[PDB]
C-alpha cells in the first residue's frame, strides 16, 4: 500500500528548539484526484492521538502556532518553530489520497540527553 | 466537545473472539464516517475497518476479511467492532476514529481498548 517513511525515526530536542520532520510517500499523492491528502497526528505519551495539521498545511481546530507543514508529491514537512513540552511524543504522517488510508513510521520527539 | 470511549478489550485466548464498543458524545453521532484503528506494541498505527453514517462497511484489509465486522447502532451513539479466530498478532490497543470531511481521514480518537492474545 503507501508507505510513509518518517525521518528521523527518533529526534532528541531541546525545549525552545526549531525542528522539521520528514515524511516520504511511497507513491506520489498527486496521481488522482485526491492531491496531497497528508496529514499528521501527534501521539502525547499516555494520551491518544490528536489531528494537528490535515492536508499538508491545514492546522486543525486548537493547533498552535507554531506548527506548520509543506510539500507536494511525495516530500512532506512538519515544521515546529518552537517545542514545547506538549509538542513531545509520537508524530504520524497518514495519506488519504489512496485506499486504503494508511501511516507512518513515526518520527518520536524527545528531550536530548 | 467531541468525546469517543471504546471499551470491550481483555484478555483473550488464542482463536477466541472480540467485541468492542466506543460510544461517542459531543457530535452528531449519526452523520459521522466512523474507523477503528489498532496500535501494536511497536506503536505501528493501522486501519482496520470504516463505516458510513449509513452503517454499511466501507472498508476492511484483506488480512482480516472473515474474521471482522465493524457496526453501528446510531441511536444508541455507539460504534462496534466484532474479530473472530484471534490470533497472536490481533493483540493491540484498539482505537475508535471520527472520520472528517475536511480532512477526509480521522480527525478525533478515543482513548482506546486493549485486546492481549494469550496461548
Ligand atoms: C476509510 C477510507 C479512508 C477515509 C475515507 C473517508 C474519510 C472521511 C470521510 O468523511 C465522511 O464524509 C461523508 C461524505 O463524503 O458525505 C460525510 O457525510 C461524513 O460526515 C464524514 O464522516 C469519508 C470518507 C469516505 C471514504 C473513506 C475511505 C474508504 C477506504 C479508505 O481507506
Ligand atoms: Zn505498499
Ligand atoms: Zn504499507
Ligand atoms: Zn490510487
Amino acid at each position: 500500500d503507501i508507505e510513509l517513511t518518517q525521518s528521523p525515526p527518533s529526534l532528541p530536542v531541546s525545549l525552545g528548539d526549531q525542528v522539521s520532520i520528514s515524511c516520504r510517500s511511497s507513491q506520489s499523492l498527486v496521481s488522482n484526484n485526491r492531491r496531497n491528502y497528508l496529514h499528521w497526528y501527534l501521539q502525547k505519551p499516555g494520551q491518544s492521538p490528536k489531528l494537528v495539521i490535515y492536508k499538508v498545511s491545514n492546522r486543525f481546530s486548537g493547533v498552535p502556532d507554531r506548527f506548520s507543514g509543506s510539500g507536494s508529491g511525495t516530500d512532506f514537512t512538519l515544521k515546529i518553530s518552537r517545542v514545547a513540552a506538549e509538542d513531545l511524543g509520537l508524530y504520524f504522517c497518514s495519506q488519504s489520497s489512496h485506499v486504503p488510508l494508511t501511516f507512518g513510521s513515526g518520527t518520536k520527539l524527545e528531550i536530548k540527553r | 466537545q467531541v468525546q469517543l470511549q471504546e471499551s470491550g478489550g481483555g484478555l483473550v485466548n488464542l482463536g477466541g473472539s472480540m467485541t468492542l464498543s466506543c460510544v461517542a458524545s459531543g457530535f452528531t453521532f449519526n452523520t459521522y464516517y466512523m474507523s477503528w484503528v489498532r496500535q501494536t506494541p511497536e506503536k505501528t498505527l493501522e486501519l482496520v475497518a470504516a463505516i458510513n453514517s449509513d452503517g454499511e462497511p466501507i472498508y476492511y484489509p484483506d488480512t482480516l476479511k472473515g474474521r471482522v465486522t465493524i457496526s453501528r447502532d446510531n441511536a444508541k451513539k455507539t460504534l462496534y467492532l466484532q474479530m473472530s479466530s484471534l490470533n497472536f498478532e490481533d493483540t493491540a490497543l484498539y482505537y475508535c476514529a471520527r472520520l472528517n470531511y475536511a480532512v477526509y481521514g480521522m480527525d478525533y480518537w478515543g482513548q482506546g481498548t486493549t485486546v492481549t492474545v494469550s496461548s
